[PDB]
């Protein structure tokens, strides 16, 4: 068995993880491996999501 | 609401590799706690991680941060465990 994640969101998205040198050797790597899936994986949800000006607009003019 | 959530399991070798890392992990994140919430502990060989969260960039800062820690750990069980 290796080092698994696994993700859930409000919006209906599930996600699950999974990726000489020692055992917890291995399992160092197999964990960057992990956490670049992750942070790869979180900044693209990210990014879906902006992909606020006006809102910003609005107020300023109530103001006025 | 919290309601952005990722667990991450690691096997270690023995429970009590396990136990001892959860010890050792004492987190304090940089996150307010409204924002992001993170719970550790260890069924037999393997450390459980549960992450809460606002959203998925609280989320990914939270987290990379505490797998550093995680990995610290492992790499300095890793000298000790061979010498």
């Amino acid at each position: 068995k290796l080092p698994v994640a696994q993700y859930s969101a409000p919006d209906g998205v599930e996600k699950s993880f999974a990726p000489q040198l020692t055992y917890l050797g291995q399992l160092r790597t197999q964990l960057t491996g992990l956490q670049d899936d992750i942070n790869e994986f979180l900044t693209g949800r990210m990014e879906l999501a902006k992909n606020a000006d006006e809102k910003r607009i609005q107020e300023e003019i109530n103001q006025l | 609401s919290l309601d952005h959530t990722l667990e991450l399991k690691i096997p270690f070798e023995t429970e009590r590799q396990a136990t001892i890392a959860t010890k050792v992990l004492s987190p304090d994140p940089i996150l307010k706690p409204q924002d992001f919430q993170v719970d550790y502990s260890s069924e037999k060989n393997v450390m459980l991680v549960q992450f809460r969260s606002i959203d998925d960039r609280v989320l990914r800062v939270g987290v990379s941060s505490i797998i550093d820690s995680i990995k610290t750990i492992v790499e300095a069980m890793d000298v000790l465990s061979h010498h």
